[PDB]
């Protein structure tokens, strides 16, 4: 009953920005818009499609044009980053959009790579994680490859990703390749590749052994 | 001086219920619409269920409809959600909100409701720094947190006089349905194995608390 | 707020979309006002470009004593006249409201569906409406209740 596109947007303070969910159904009414920072409950901001809530600031300001509402942040203040959810109140369901993240330009920054093999206590334990840090890069599009003795892993890696740094606006990532003891044992060189704007090209950190 | 203060979510097996209440200050039930919207860790928001002032008449998001049930007593100034045959899926902070017409104006912090199969305590090993970890006047180390469940843990460096420079990853979940995690910490080189570095990995629904020190190799 | 809202009640339901609105409405009065209390229904239509607002019918009550307070507006209807036809059968809304000296303390809301009520007009809507076969139903029992904070006297 109501779809809310793109899921995260990036821009700078001044910036005038847009959000757009389509809904099911015209009525001015039951449309709202919220915004929720991290750890915290939604605010309400735009009511009625238009209606601006107390004490919300002037810059925010929704409108409706068919069955699309669009909200509108004439220009971005440091405080504004955060998710923006609209809500359609409908004949029988309340709907919410999936969100649109509002993130913080900066500057391309490569990330710093480092690379960790499994301790000693869980080779014992019957399994080997081997972890690829990507440390205070940006922006957050990034890709990584392991390779085992140069073979192309797949399906065994799992990766995380920080949030913006309040201070450096710079994201860190956590691949983590897991392998069995026996394969781990079995093969000698681990190397984790990234690819990534800021790098010239993809840049190996690897280890022997095992 | 409005006030939504939830209570009631806590750890359950699937099959089994819970009871959220909603304890109204500042206002009157009676003269409002009330809500319930869920949240997963991550996630989006999602509506639960919603009741109606003068009625009572009620209406349910598709996924919850026929198991959970909300009411109100206004004698007791507070709303209630009723949840039966939990599933996984229901996992979330689950948020009661006043209507505000067609909009919900105030929120309140939020019950966690955990759906676990087992509760299983993680794992801790060290992520030593290494020549493979430095740069510069730094190196990286860490802790990893494996196969824990359900969430959260929480982590620290130092009993908390370490947090410049750290990074706890969100947790993932892994094909095992076990939660893993890392966190790790920028420090200087020249001080591994001189200034100690320990993570303190704390899970609450085993009562596991765990001090790792990471030794440099 | 000097005055609470207790109880609405739709009593004609469904009804021809050119029937008045019968509310029955019991409040309470929680101490004495200098002046009456001023009752709205407010129209509120949602085309492509724009709403379309009407007020339906207002009624001042008063001088209204302390304590229970009951009775039944009867609003008048829209003037379609007013409406693109495009909109005199979509889900609409409608706002009950109460005022003190011009400030608006209570807005209740309604959804309202306006449908045709033969089948051979649903499926083949007339170029030119016909009013007459209009009807509409109001979510009565799913009020949406807003309330603003006044200076009274």
């Amino acid at each position: 009953q109501m779809t809310q596109s793109p899921s995260s947007l990036s821009a700078s303070v001044g910036d005038r920005v847009t959000i757009t969910c389509r809904a099911s159904q015209s009525v001015s009414s039951a449309v709202a818009w919220y915004q929720q920072k991290p750890g915290k409950a939604p605010k309400l901001l735009i009511y009625s499609a238009s209606s601006l809530y107390s004490g919300v600031p002037s810059r925010f300001s929704g409108s409706r044009s068919g069955t699309d509402y669009t909200l509108t942040i004439s220009s971005l203040q440091p405080e504004d980053f955060a998710t923006y959810y609209c809500q359609q109140d409908g004949w029988s369901l309340i709907t919410f959009g999936q969100g649109t993240k509002v993130e913080i330009k900066r500057t391309v920054a490569a990330p710093s790579v480092f690379i960790f093999p499994p301790s000693d206590e869980q080779l014992k334990s019957g399994t080997a994680s081997v972890v690829c840090l990507l440390n205070n890069f940006y922006p957050r599009e990034a890709k990584v490859q392991w390779k085992v003795d140069n073979a192309l892993q797949s399906g065994n890696s799992q990766e995380s990703v920080t949030e913006q740094d309040s201070k450096d606006s710079t994201y860190s990532l956590s691949s983590t390749l897991t392998l069995s003891k026996a394969d781990y044992e079995k093969h000698k060189v681990y190397a984790c590749e990234v690819t990534h704007q800021g790098l010239s090209s993809p840049v190996t950190k690897s280890f022997n052994r095992g | 001086e409005v006030q939504l203060v939830e209570s009631g979510g806590g750890l359950v097996q699937p099959g089994g219920s819970l009871r959220l209440s909603c304890a109204a200050s500042g206002f009157n039930v009676s003269y409002y619409s009330i809500h319930w919207v869920r949240q997963a860790p991550g996630k989006g928001l999602e509506w639960v269920a919603s009741i109606y002032p003068y009625y009572g008449s009620t209406s349910y998001a598709d996924s919850v409809k026929g198991r959970f049930t909300i009411s109100a007593d206004t004698s007791k100034n507070t709303a209630y959600l009723q949840m039966n045959s939990l599933r996984a899926e229901d996992t979330a902070v689950y948020y009661c909100a006043r209507g505000y017409g067609w909009a919900l104006d105030y929120w309140g912090q939020g019950t966690l409701v955990t759906v676990f199969n087992q509760i299983k305590p993680p794992s801790v090993f060290p992520l030593a720094p290494s020549s493979k970890s430095t740069s510069g006047g730094t190196a990286a180390l860490g802790c990893l947190v494996k196969d824990y469940f359900p969430e959260p843990v929480t982590v620290s460096w130092n009993s908390g006089a370490l947090t410049s420079g750290v990074h706890t990853f969100p947790a993932v979940l892994q094909s095992s349905g076990l939660y893993s995690l890392s966190s790790v910490v920028t420090v200087p080189s020249s001080s591994l194995g001189t200034q100690t570095y320990i993570c303190n990995v704390n899970h609450k629904p085993s009562n596991t608390k765990v001090d790792k020190k990471v030794e440099p190799k | 707020s000097i005055v609470s809202l207790l109880g609405i009640k739709v009593l004609n339901n469904p009804a021809k979309f050119t029937d008045p609105y019968e509310f029955e409405i019991t409040f309470e009065c929680l101490e004495s006002l200098k002046h009456d209390l001023e009752w709205k229904l407010t129209y509120v239509g949602s085309s492509r470009s724009l709403d379309h607002d009407q007020e339906l019918d207002s009624i001042l009550v008063g001088p209204v004593p302390v304590g229970v307070n009951k009775f039944v507006f009867s609003a008048d209807p829209p003037s379609a006249e007013l409406i693109p036809a495009s909109e005199l059968v979509s889900v609409t809304v409608i706002l009950l409201s109460c005022s003190y000296d011009g400030r608006e303390f209570v807005r209740v809301g309604y959804y309202v569906n306006n449908e045709y009520d033969e089948e051979e007009l649903r499926e083949n809507p007339p170029a030119k409406v016909q009013v007459d076969h209009i009807v509409r139903n109001i979510l009565a029992e799913k009020p949406r209740v807003t309330r603003f904070n006044i200076v009274w006297d």
